[PDB]
């Protein structure tokens, strides 16, 4: 029950036979029966910052008078 | 047992590792979570948000709510700035102490757009146009309308529209730029002057302040996290 | 086309309408209108009670002050409307209960005056006390004003009767009362009284806190806090004075664990 | 820098009763172990040892007898002490900690104490 | 569908202007933050955006492990009267300054904690006595069970209590708890009390301390050398750090800005300017 | 599709020639090489050849980790007066000679760093006293966190700076690094300044080092022993290795001839015979 | 997800049914998120050196004179 | 656990060695590459450089 | 022969192309002959109370008495 | 032999851990179960078995 | 075929009653 992810290639080596280029994958396993064991996936989310930048009832359309 | 060779960095302890461990509290049941309002994802989600600058920090005025407040006047015209401030948004002290400032102290770099935006506080009755300079750095740095005018700035015009905003666009030759007090990295100079004067009719105030935020765009991305300076523990 | 605008509006709840013709739109914190609780999210088995009209309407507290003087004032939710109508009983009533707000914040001027006020709603808005020999020991009776709420100040003055503590809040202004630089509060859903444009705030507050519902007498959801980001002038007068009214009205509120009624210690 | 007063001290015949105080010049944000010691000749001897609330920790010939208690808000602590006895004569003071439910003679500063003096008969 | 390491959005072209769209313009009375971009202000040229905002996630915030106390152990001449050898800490985070500020941008909490504990040791008195390595004893107490009195009483047993057992000069010890917190979220800041002081009720029973409740009552960790008495004193210190994984965050707030003063909210006389003099007109 | 431990290309037969075609011949003005193979200027055998330049890519030539400082520690008598015991160190490269020479057989650089740590220590005066196993904190202060000013103040809490617990006795502690420069590739060499000195200001505010950029600017490294203060003195040295991994680099140079002085390229007087005596007709 | 690559045989071991012939290969796993933390593949490319060799605009040829 | 039994070399350094090691700045945002004039790939490109010779080392 | 199963995940990070939702699974596999050897799998059952709480012959009906 | 790193908590032991561990008595010829009336298979279903209340706790 | 870790049942709405169905009421002297 191996997980195999991608990495986000920053430095490449000299290589496409091998390292950086023919995407490099990296595996994880987990081996305790509670979630809290394991190790931080990093594998995060982004959201909208709407909620607290535009926090208005009636939507905001940037190019149009704010007040009308 | 399988054949093992121990590699160097065996048994140390990185702070910033990512390993599993064994769980003090097998079969725990642990308790759901609900729908609370508000879920941030990430830092950067914050540096959006606008904050109030301190700009007047005077040695009466600093902390109190008085360095907030940026003071103009129905004076005549004049090529003098109203304020003056440096693009370095986690160690200017005016800019340090705001939201965008504090998540940046916990960063060893930052990049991209910035936003500052004025609102004006005097009377409805009151009006006039000011002029808002970002002038990247080089240079000598704009004391007189004359120099401002040269580099990015908006003419702003009071009305009902109470509110102004002026981008400063990401120019930098590093990629990110230092979150210290640094000339290879510094990133230019921030300033506001009159384009024509406050004008106001008889029986209204004739000083009144603006006040200034700060926030980041889209584009903004911060890196290497670190330690901040904010905040200490004496013994 | 019909002439609807931002700043004309109307809110109706329960018996009760407000309107204006000055408003800046209007915020609903995080993006969330208040809600009933959900039965995937629930906790407390017993029916519970939800007053519906009776609670759910525009109740308003006593209108304070803005002279060139004030440094500022702050309530607590539910504290605040304790002792409002049906929705005070309520709460008196139950072990449990939650709710939401809309709260408006009125005040009007003239073309000639100025000044303006941040209005802040905050979660959890736990303030500092005033002793350097104790901390957390404000008193619940000073914890919880009521509908007249407190005020904030310019100055921080430690209490130094330690015979008899007065076991109060002393919340510095530029602190926005709990230790943190107020011209970062807009992190917390807000807006902005500046005379020249509008004359109302209105912010619509869902139920905020780590539990489904939670004990309304012991503790307090939000807090409002008005602060003078731009202090009061008129004219070229020397004391000019213009009056601040609050109206909050609870929404979506339900309550659980009924018995006899709670009679607190207010004084 | 610093301070931590001592009070209550007396003279009292034997078992009678006691009830010593120990207050904080300014509040410390760090000192939440407070502890009494005392002693007669050339020796220290720890009496009894209590953090924030409510572990309280006492000494093979004070337990029983003494009791401490202390604010959980107000860096200050309070010996009661019951059924004294002429053995208990001694200056008695006050000192605050760290984490630190045990108990050692090696503080840093040293107040001033309060003596108690036992009567017989 | 947007990752944390995706890259933010690219520049597009754009030339001059002249029209009655304002970008510009907005009002901050609404509450909103205008959401303008270069392009709206000035003219940009087209720009491949490879900038991600990875390391600012929530997660690679407080990815990093932190101090939160000193515990400490001491030997005596003999026993002469000295038998409680043995250091007990209330299990709390804010005790320090640091990971506690880190803590406080947000008003609520959830995560699993990763506690890792890194064991000192050394002499006292110059002597020529050698002890042999020492072995001990972590032992969590969660409210309600019985703390230990002497350091050799029953306590000690551990029936049901998780403990770990370190040896010196191995690897720090490492520990996961899962999210144990009796609310939804932890509760950074708690605007209340625990008691209702009822007016037929007497000041004192109805009493209690504002902002304090069991929301976050964790227990303590009881730390001991296992080791018998040695003729030479040892003294130890056990340093525990805590990394929040697998965390989620609610309501931003603005952060701590002078300096902390208990576990409240509380602020202390003559602390109370963090910031310094800088002339308005000066760059 | 050429790997770098591919077999260089065979010899060809080739017999006698006569004719206009001239290899030999060329002009060195252009700025060219002759690309002559032996094939071009005598008679050839075919050899299938072996050889490969496998050792030689750029991955291959820094794959030797290398010194780059020696940070020590020390203890007095008692405390005296002082408890100023740690080493802070300014992580740079340019203070040894043989990494830095072999990183300036080019202009530029992009690298994944891994650094290796080996720890040793000892002890002083004579004495039958016996110290405990002890743990170092190497603590990376990237540039504009605060640095420690006392052993045993809050900067050592380290919320949020990365450090490595090392106990001594076992294997030597080992990080990587990603490319962490602020630009697109690390400049080992920059002909400029950080300042512009303008005509309207004071020379001093305009004033900076000649070929010194935050480029390179990458914050230090501070070394503690975590062990409180033992009665019997020991000094510690931690020694840095780097290996320079996963590297690319740009633009040829000529390698340092003359003995390096200061972090610059400039060279001190009395070391600039790099030739030795020989005379021209002897061989 | 592992990577297997083969190796080049210097000393053959007298082997031509485990060792020495039939292609010796490596199995490498890379255990950690960052790319920054895998080893070193050594894959590496070559390339011509003509851009440091015969930087001129126009192309040589070495039979021929090289000013003409 | 899985038994396990250490070989000789366990704990040494090499300094020739290529192992993987923890990241000490997880999730960085690296700097991409750009495209700069005149990239090395094996030293041996530098050999083949015409390079003058110091042929006359007389003592002056 | 290696045993795979699913964790019951409680925190979840802000992940779903790693960690917190597609089901977190973990791996285990036996090392030693003997079953006394293993590790406890903790997937246990429950069951209904009944045989202490309703130990009666004829059986217990709730709305309806107790007594008939 | 494979190269491996030893992380945080290498020899530590945790009470509440649950790891395999070699065993003392190899094949060892276990006597199979019998059906015993009253199996527990939870403590919950204890605690739903109705218990006397000792109300009056008087001095005497 | 119910595990350990298996969430309880769900409480179930109910509404007024009025009825002969006696759900309070019981005798212990069963053993029940
Ligand atoms: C020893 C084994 C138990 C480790 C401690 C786990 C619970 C501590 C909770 C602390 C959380 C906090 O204060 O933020
Ligand atoms: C301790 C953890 C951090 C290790 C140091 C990483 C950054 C140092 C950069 C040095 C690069 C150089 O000077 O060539």
């Amino acid at each position: 029950g191996a997980q195999v992810s991608s990495q986000k290639v920053g430095a490449h080596e000299n290589s496409n036979r091998a390292y950086g280029g023919s995407t490099i994958n990296y595996t994880t396993i987990n081996y305790y029966r509670d979630s809290a064991s394991n190790a931080a996936s990093k594998q995060d989310f982004s959201q909208d910052p709407s909620k607290f930048t535009e926090p208005i009832k009636d939507v905001l359309i940037k190019t149009a008078p704010m007040l009308n | 047992g399988l054949p093992v060779m121990n590699t160097p960095g065996s048994n140390q302890y990185l702070t910033a590792d990512n390993f599993q461990s064994p769980c003090a509290l097998p079969e725990f049941d642990v308790t759901p979570p609900i729908d609370i309002p508000g879920e941030v994802k990430n830092m950067m989600e914050l540096a959006e948000i606008d904050t109030m600058i301190p700009f007047d920090l005077s040695a009466t005025k600093k902390n109190t709510m008085e360095m907030y407040r940026v003071r103009l006047s129905d004076k005549p015209h004049t090529d003098d700035p109203i304020l003056c401030l440096s693009l370095s948004p986690a160690s200017d002290p005016r800019l340090s102490h705001t939201m965008l400032g504090e998540i940046l102290n916990y960063y060893t770099h930052w990049a991209g757009s910035l936003k500052f935006t004025f609102l004006f506080c005097g009377s409805m009755m009151a009006t006039g146009k000011l002029l808002v300079s970002y002038a990247p750095p080089g240079a000598d740095p704009p004391k007189k309308r004359k120099e401002a005018m040269l580099g990015t700035h908006v003419i702003w015009d009071i009305g009902l529209q109470s509110s102004c905003t002026m981008v400063v666009p990401w120019i930098s030759n590093t990629t990110y730029r230092q979150t210290i007090d640094d000339s290879f990295t510094e990133g230019g100079y921030i300033s506001v002057f009159y384009q024509t004067r406050i004008v106001v009719p008889l029986s209204t105030p004739r000083e009144m302040d603006i006040l200034g935020f700060v926030s980041a765009c889209n584009d903004f991305s911060v890196r290497l996290l670190r330690d901040t300076t904010h905040i200490e523990q004496k013994a | 086309a019909c002439g609807y605008s931002d700043r004309v509006l109307q809110l109706t709840l329960g018996n009760s309408t407000i309107t204006t013709q000055e408003a800046a739109n209007s915020v609903v914190a995080y993006g969330r209108w208040p809600e009933y609780l959900r039965d995937s999210e629930a906790n407390p088995v017993d029916q519970p009670t939800e007053p519906d009209v009776a609670a759910c309407r525009f109740y308003t507290l006593d209108t304070v002050s803005w002279t060139k003087e004030s440094r500022g004032w702050w309530w607590k939710l539910p504290d605040a409307l304790r002792d409002m109508g049906l929705f005070g009983q309520n709460m008196y009533y139950h072990y449990l209960g939650r709710s939401g707000y809309t709260v408006h914040v009125q005040c009007n001027a003239s073309k000639f005056h100025q000044g303006a006020l941040g209005v802040f709603a905050v979660p959890e808005m736990c303030l500092a006390g005033d002793s350097n020999t104790t901390t957390m020991h404000t008193s619940y009776q000073n914890a919880n004003p009521g509908e007249k709420g407190g005020t904030f100040t310019g100055t921080f003055t430690p209490d130094n009767n330690q015979t008899s503590p007065a076991r109060r809040f002393c919340p510095v202004d530029y602190l926005l009362g709990n230790g943190t630089l107020l011209g970062n509060a807009f992190v917390f859903p807000h807006q902005i009284i500046n005379l020249r444009t509008n004359n109302c705030a209105t912010l619509v507050l869902p139920y905020v806190n780590s539990l489904s519902i939670d004990s309304m007498v012991k503790h307090n959801n939000w807090g409002i806090a008005i602060l003078p980001l731009a202090p009061l002038n008129f004219a070229s007068e020397s004391s000019p004075e213009i009056p601040i009214t609050l109206t909050i009205a609870p929404m979506c509120c339900e309550f659980n664990g009924l018995r006899n009624i709670t009679l607190p210690r207010l004084q | 820098q610093v301070q931590l007063q001592e009070s209550g001290g007396g003279s009292v015949q034997a078992g009678g009763s006691l009830r010593l105080s120990c207050a904080a010049s300014e509040y410390i944000p760090s000192a939440n172990c407070m502890r009494w010691f005392r002693q007669a000749p050339k020796e220290r001897e720890w009496v009894a040892s209590v953090l924030r609330g409510g572990y309280t920790w006492h000494a093979d010939s004070v337990k029983g007898r003494f009791t401490i208690s202390g604010d959980n808000a107000k860096t200050a602590a309070y010996l009661q002490m019951n059924s004294l006895k002429p053995e208990d004569t001694a200056i008695y003071y006050c000192a605050y900690s760290n984490t630190c439910p045990g108990a050692s003679a090696d503080f840093r500063s040293w107040g001033q104490g309060t003596q108690v003096t036992v009567s017989s008969h | 569908a947007a990752t944390s390491r995706d890259a933010l959005p690219n520049t597009e072209a754009s030339g001059p202007t002249h029209s009655k769209e304002i970008p510009a313009l907005t009002a901050v009375e609404t509450g909103a933050t205008n959401p303008l971009v270069p392009s709206d202000t000035v003219q940009t040229r087209h720009v491949v955006q490879h900038r991600s905002r990875s390391e600012s996630s929530i997660e690679s915030f407080f990815a990093r492990g932190a101090c939160v106390t000193i515990m400490t152990v001491d030997n005596p001449a003999s026993t002469t009267n000295k038998d409680k050898l043995f250091a007990v800490w209330k299990i709390t985070y804010k005790d320090t300054v640091q990971l506690r500020r880190k803590l406080e941008f947000f008003t609520y909490s959830r995560f699993d904690m990763e506690l890792t504990f890194v064991v000192t040791a050394n002499f006292t008195e110059t002597n020529n006595g050698h002890a042999l390595n020492q072995v001990y004893q972590i032992m969590y107490v969660p409210p309600g069970a019985p703390v230990p009195e002497k350091w050799d009483d029953y306590t000690w047993q551990t029936s049901s209590n998780p403990s770990i057992f370190y040896t010196y000069g191995t690897a720090p010890a490492r520990i996961s708890v899962p999210y144990v917190g009796i609310s939804n979220a932890y509760s950074h800041f708690y605007d209340g009390f625990s008691k209702v002081p009822l007016k037929d009720q007497s000041a004192a029973l109805g009493d209690s301390l504002y902002g304090a409740a069991s929301l976050n009552d964790f227990g303590i960790l009881a730390v001991r050398v296992v080791n018998d008495h040695n003729p030479t004193k040892v003294t130890s210190k056990i340093r525990v750090y805590l990394k929040p994984k697998h965390i989620r965050v609610w309501c931003p707030r603005p952060p701590r800005a002078v300096a902390y003063y208990g576990p409240g909210v509380d602020y202390k006389d003559g602390t109370l300017t963090p910031l310094s003099t800088k002339d308005l007109t000066t760059y």
